[PDB]
């Protein structure tokens, strides 16, 4: 999977 | 006349082996198969119901085997489309315990969702498209790609054959085996049959992907696959995924069963990744890392998500829970995993100390009464769907952690390989895992608190001299008598004179504990391991905050953020004031450290996002600049540099971007001589990556920086990068331009709409673009359903992300009525009741807090 947002760093 | 009315099937028909044939069609965009199941039947029935959805059945018979006596029978097929199943009626009723095969021709197109068989594109480095078959099944999309007993207690070996062109290659669970040319330019990929387990974890790929490998100790093949242009970006995954896999086969002494195991990256993919038995998928930001390029967060969270995927293979593949109300057995123990391996595998990570930030995360959802039990009932896909959400992953893990630390890590330990072991290539309920730690105290009655209830107790603390009275009740939003919840508590606390962790078992209403000498102060929750919130009466609050104040370091870092955390909780429910938690923030003008500088952030930062949303500019401003002055020595120290540890990093990143997104002068100055570097490079200079997003974010304020960013997107290869580009051309106020975002990411062609939740959600944040977003949410409803489907976290997200910083009457009843109007396509999701409490308790607590929070930066006690 649920937790995809790791790139937006 | 549809001879069966339930959405579960029948039980007493059961798959043993099926042989599936596949013949996909990538110009065309079709596929043609043939499935073989194996069947008994328990039960003398004429009418076989499975479940099929979107295939056109072509002929269904029934064969009744034994060499020379194998006779072929025709079956009737009737179709039910809601209950997504297909009758299969026979002249004669089957005989009991006897062997059947069913075979079924049928014809289907590739899907242009997500889920089921369905298409994959990308574009080579000239320009040229190029398109990919792909699977994505969990949880009720096999019965799209072949007709099954598609639920995932009907285990059954899979023989998988894929007929193809030459030109491309086939992957699937298992080894290829035999390849045999069967028509001119046609050729049919014999796959080993697979180990027993659900039809949710079939999958198989057809592509032009290249791979690279590396062979485990234990001798399993590990493969990434990715397209041509982007597998010089495999080696971390690789390197990860075997010592992952090695670790999680040492650790339990379950050896993974299968020869090799390929991980690969796929163009378009909806959830994060998939764990597909042999045959993981993920979307490539979750794979694929760029030394020069990639995020420090983007390295920790390809680590964490291989480990995910890995410990699915045990959690998930080779025990599976019975039926998706017991999800959580799948999802919070490969949460929960992720931190056992990893705190292990790269211990320069230090990943334990994040994982409290997962109970938190919970908790936002989990205070809410539209949150719902860790183990709930569910019926249809899309009330499936939404089981995949925090309480399952996040809740779950805490839970896990929280009963880990409670019976101690050895114990805990041989209860989940006794469980393991029992219930391999089976399936699992809630009441199974219990019996197995038990097996080794009554964790049945403690563990049915914790997930047979929704939501977790506020523990309130009164200390009369070394008497320590402790009292539970249930934490309910919006403020004290609540529907008589009780829970098992294990509870921990220290004090100052004893740094040891002390134990106590709460499991009533009251209870006290002597302390052996009178203390200065008592800290509950001791590294917030334990699933609750605590209250302290009297002069608790105000003692530990000169605590914060005097010596931040009496307790750890994560003791600081707990207390931060449940200081602003407790404002909610009225057992503080907002100017004695804002009182309390103010120790992080001398914090250091990640987790509680992140913490104040999580905490302090929604509240300017609902004065954004309202006329409130002058507050809204002095709020901004409060939480700037709050931290500026600590933004003045950060170097714009890629040094330091992985924390070290991610602190500066966020820091840097937060100074600028508020116009901090000196921080803009520096970003926007960046910025205008980058661009005079063309694009060619390389920048520090932790301080990128800060700087796309203020070029990006500009028209020409804008559309500089924009063109550059196109022909980048680094997920990192094209995330802080979107992210930055989100920010900017031109809402011509926010249009053309929504815009395009819909359409799938210059921005990919396996970015538009993200994209929508992030100019739902934007302080001008939040009623577009909600406007577009409105308008392309049906097809955004029909694209990522009912209960899909990625609709939840598109939901809260529009909505859930809302604060008044109007636009709760905006959202009230839309939601209303939908009737069978959304009215009942979860996410609105949730974001519909949420907006409810938002404008109690703006109704409350404003004119004291404006008040309170009058007094400038900073
Ligand atoms: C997906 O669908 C596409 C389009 O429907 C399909 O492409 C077609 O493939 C066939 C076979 O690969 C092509 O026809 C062949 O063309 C070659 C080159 O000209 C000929 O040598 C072949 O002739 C031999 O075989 C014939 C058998 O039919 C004999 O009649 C003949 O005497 C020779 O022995 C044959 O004509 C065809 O050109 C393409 N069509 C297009 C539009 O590209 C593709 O194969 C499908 N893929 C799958 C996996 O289903
Ligand atoms: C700045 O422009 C250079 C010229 O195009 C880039 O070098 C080129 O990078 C390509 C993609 O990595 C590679 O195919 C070319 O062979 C290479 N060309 C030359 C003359 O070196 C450069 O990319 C960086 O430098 C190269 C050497 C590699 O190390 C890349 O991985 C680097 O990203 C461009 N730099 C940036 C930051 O874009
Ligand atoms: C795949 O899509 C095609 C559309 O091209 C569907 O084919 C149509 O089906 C309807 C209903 O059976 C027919 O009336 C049309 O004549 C068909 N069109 C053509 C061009 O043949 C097909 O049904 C779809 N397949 C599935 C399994 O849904
Ligand atoms: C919580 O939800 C249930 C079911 O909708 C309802 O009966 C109850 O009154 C709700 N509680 C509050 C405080 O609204
Ligand atoms: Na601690
Ligand atoms: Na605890
Ligand atoms: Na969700
Ligand atoms: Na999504
Ligand atoms: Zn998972």
């Amino acid at each position: 999977x649920k937790h995809h947002a790791f790139s937006f760093k | 006349p549809f001879p069966w009315n339930k959405i579960r099937l029948p039980e007493y028909v059961i798959p043993v082996h099926y042989d599936l044939l596949i013949h996909a069609n990538l110009t065309t965009l079709t596929f043609w198969g043939t499935t073989k199941v194996e069947i008994t039947a328990s039960q003398p029935t004429s009418t076989i119901i499975l479940h099929s959805h979107h295939l056109q059945i072509s002929r269904a018979t029934l064969r009744k085997g034994a060499g020379e006596r194998l006779s072929e029978e025709p079956l009737q097929v009737l179709e039910h489309p809601r209950q997504e199943q297909i009758a299969l009626l026979a002249p004669e009723p089957l005989l009991v315990g006897l062997p059947y095969t069913v075979v079924i021709h049928y014809a289907g197109n590739l899907s242009e969702t997500f889920h089921g068989f369905y298409k994959s594109t990308y574009r080579t480095k000239e320009g040229e498209l190029r398109i990919l078959a792909s699977t994505q099944f969990e949880p009720t999309a096999a019965r799209m790609a072949f007709p099954c007993f598609d639920e995932p207690a009907f285990k059954a070996s899979f023989s998988i054959k894929i007929r193809r062109e030459p030109r491309h290659l086939a992957i699937s669970n298992m080894p290829l085996v035999k390849s045999v040319t069967v028509a001119e330019g046609l050729i049919e990929d014999h796959f080993d049959v697979t180990v027993k387990m659900s039809t949710y974890l079939v999958a198989f790929i057809i592509s032009d992907f290249e791979s690279v490998s590396k062979i485990t100790k234990s001798g399993v093949k590990v493969s990434v696959y990715a397209v041509p242009d982007k597998i010089n970006q495999a080696d971390y995954a690789l390197d990860a995924a075997v010592t992952l896999l090695e670790f999680y086969e040492d650790y339990f002494s379950i050896p993974y069963p299968l020869p090799k195991q390929d991980l690969a990256a796929i163009p378009d993919f909806q959830s994060g990744a998939m764990e597909n038995w042999g045959l993981t998928t993920y979307r490539e930001s979750a794979l694929l890392f760029d030394a020069e390029k990639s995020s420090a967060s983007s390295k920790l969270g390809i680590t964490m998500t291989v480990a995910h995927e890995l410990a699915h293979q045990w959690f998930g593949n080779l025990v599976t829970m019975e039926w998706w109300n017991d999800l959580w057995l799948n999802e919070g123990f490969a949460k929960f995993m992720e931190f056992v391996s990893v705190s292990v595998t790269h211990p320069e990570l230090k990943v334990g100390d994040y994982f409290f930030g997962k109970c938190f995360d919970a908790m936002e959802v989990d205070a809410l009464n539209s949150s719902h039990p860790v183990s709930t009932p569910v019926e249809n896909p899309a009330q499936i769907r939404e089981m995949f959400d925090d309480v399952s992953y996040d809740k779950g893990a805490c839970i896990l952690n929280m009963l880990r630390e409670y019976l101690s890590a050895d114990a805990f330990k041989s209860g989940i390989v006794q469980y393991l072991q029992k219930h391999s290539y089976k399936n699992t309920k809630n009441e199974d895992l219990w019996d197995s730690m038990a097996s080794i105290v009554d964790v049945k009655t403690m563990m049915n608190t914790w997930t047979l209830q929704k939501g977790f107790p506020l523990i309130t603390i009164t200390v009369r001299g070394r008497n320590v009275h402790m009292k539970q009740e249930h934490y309910m939003k919006g403020s004290a008598p609540d529907t008589g919840y009780l829970w098992h508590v294990p509870l921990t606390f220290i004090t100052s004179k004893s740094d040891m962790v002390h134990r106590f078992l709460l499991k009533t209403k009251t209870d006290v504990l002597i302390l052996p000498e009178e203390v200065e102060w008592i800290k509950f929750n001791v590294g917030m391991n334990g699933y609750y919130i605590v209250h302290y009466e009297d002069d608790g609050w105000d003692s530990l905050t000169g605590l914060l104040k005097g010596t931040h370091t009496a307790v750890s870092s994560n003791d600081r953020a707990s207390l931060i955390n449940n200081a602003f909780q407790l404002v909610s429910i009225g057992k503080l004031s907002i100017e004695k938690a804002l009182d309390l923030s103010l120790y992080l003008k001398h914090e250091t450290e990640i987790m509680p500088v992140f913490q104040g952030l999580n905490e302090l930062i929604p509240m300017y996002k609902l004065m954004e949303k309202r006329d409130m500019n002058e507050v809204e401003t002095q709020f901004k600049a409060f939480l700037i002055r709050l931290l500026r020595d600590l933004i003045d120290k950060q170097t714009w540099t890629d040094e330091g540890s992985v924390s070290e990093r991610m602190l500066r990143s966020q820091l840097l971007l937060l100074a600028c997104v508020h116009n901090y002068q000196p921080c803009v100055q520096r970003a926007e001589g960046y910025f205008r570097k980058w661009k005079e490079s063309n694009g060619n200079l390389s920048l520090p990556v932790d301080v990128t997003l800060a700087v796309f974010a203020v070029g990006a304020q500009s028209t020409e920086g804008w559309d500089f960013l924009y063109s550059k997107y196109q022909f980048s290869l680094s997920s990192t990068e094209k995330s802080q580009i979107e992210f930055a051309l989100c920010r900017t106020q031109n809402k011509e331009k926010l249009q053309w975002l929504l815009d395009e990411s819909f359409k799938g062609d210059k921005i990919k709409t396996q970015e538009f939740p993200q994209i929508l959600t992030l100019i739902g944040r934007n302080p001008v673009g939040y009623p577009l977003a909600w406007q577009f949410l409105r308008k392309n409803w049906n097809k955004l359903v029909q694209k990522f489907e009912l209960g899909s976290s990625s609709i939840a997200h598109m939901v809260m992300g529009t909505t859930n910083q809302f604060s008044t009457r109007t636009r709760l009843e905006e959202v009230k009525g839309f939601f209303s109007s939908l009737k069978e396509n959304g009215s009942q999701l979860r996410c609105v009741q949730q974001t519909i409490e949420t907006i409810e308790e938002n404008i109690g607590w703006m109704d409350k807090n404003f004119d004291k929070i404006r008040v309170w930066l009058q007094s400038e006690k900073l």
